[PDB]
């Protein structure tokens, strides 16, 4: 059963080892889906990422064919580029592009940002979600632990194991998947959804961006799902710190009726947005930087 | 906790 999934990923993934091009393969993060390495190509020079699944791992192992679908078929600005995989032993192999800046996640935790930096994010991702969106993807798992940067403050989107689509035959999905306290309630609440769950997930994220954490983050998994399920719109810890333009826009995002809730699309003229800066204006908050 | 379900 495992040995019949191995056999399923060979027939889809590029052939041979690429440790056999790749030097001084060194750990630089975990996720639910495995580990990210750094890895040197012998022969430029250059750091590529490596993600590593071990498939006797996975709650759900045909997630792992998201990997291939996106890598395959949707590669834009903002999104993280894959170049190939392979099956290694009993691990699939991601060898794509590395974000030196590291995970938005490192930024949300030690230092304050302001409205030019979270509309430069917010842009950045909505650009993103509005094409994903436009072709059936959602993300699912949309938090600043999926925001990556490069050393110059460019923002992408990562992290698609879970991902899924909808289109015409499929209008919906159904299943329980994403991080407890950035779900969205219809989500939670286990009705049919849509790409209108990275919008409210992208909220969230807001939140984080200004308080540092996404809300009941000092609740366990299962209460804070009741909360967001069961309650009004959870609400900034910190409403005088943020302006009128940044609170109207989060109140497109935050929106309990999933029909009610901004698109990606729409979302995209919101004034809230004008104020983006630059991708030079991220820079400073990065853990080099700082 | 910052890890998710599938």
């Amino acid at each position: 059963s495992h040995e019949q999934f191995r056999a399923a990923l060979q027939l889809v993934v590029d052939p041979g080892d690429p440790r056999s091009y790749l030097d001084n393969f060194i750990k630089i993060g975990e996720g639910s889906t495995g580990i990210v390495c750094i890895a040197t190509v012998r022969s430029s020079g250059k750091l590529v990422a490596v993600k590593k699944m071990d498939l006797r791992k996975q709650q759900r192992r045909e997630l792992l064919f998201n990997e291939v679908v996106i890598m395959r078929d949707y590669q834009h600005e903002n999104v993280v580029e894959m170049y190939n995989s392979y099956l290694v032993g009993d691990e699939l192999w991601v060898v794509m592009e590395f974000l030196e800046g590291g995970a938005l996640t490192d930024i949300v935790t030690h230092t304050r940002m302001n409205e030019e930096q979270i509309a430069a994010v917010c842009l950045a991702v909505l650009q993103a979600l509005s094409v994903l969106h436009a072709q059936g993807v959602i993300h699912r798992d949309i938090k600043s632990d999926s925001i990556l940067l490069t050393h110059d403050g460019r923002v992408k989107l990562s992290d698609f194991g879970v991902c899924a689509q909808v289109s015409k035959e499929v209008p919906r999905r159904k299943s329980l998947v994403g991080t407890p306290y950035w779900m969205a309630p219809e989500l939670i609440s286990r009705l049919p959804y849509g790409p209108e769950v990275d919008i409210w997930s992208l909220g969230i994220m807001v939140i984080e961006m200004v308080d540092g954490e996404p809300p009941y983050f000092n609740e366990p998994p299962l209460k804070a799902m009741k909360m967001i399920r069961d309650n009004l719109p959870p609400r900034l810890k910190n409403l005088h710190k943020v302006s009128p333009s940044l609170k109207g826009f989060l109140d497109r995002l935050l929106v309990r009726d999933p029909a009610q809730r901004a698109t990606a699309a729409e979302l995209l003229k919101h004034p809230f947005l004008a104020k983006a800066g630059p991708p030079a204006s991220i820079v400073p908050l990065m853990r080099q930087n700082r | 906790r910052r890890r998710s379900w599938y």
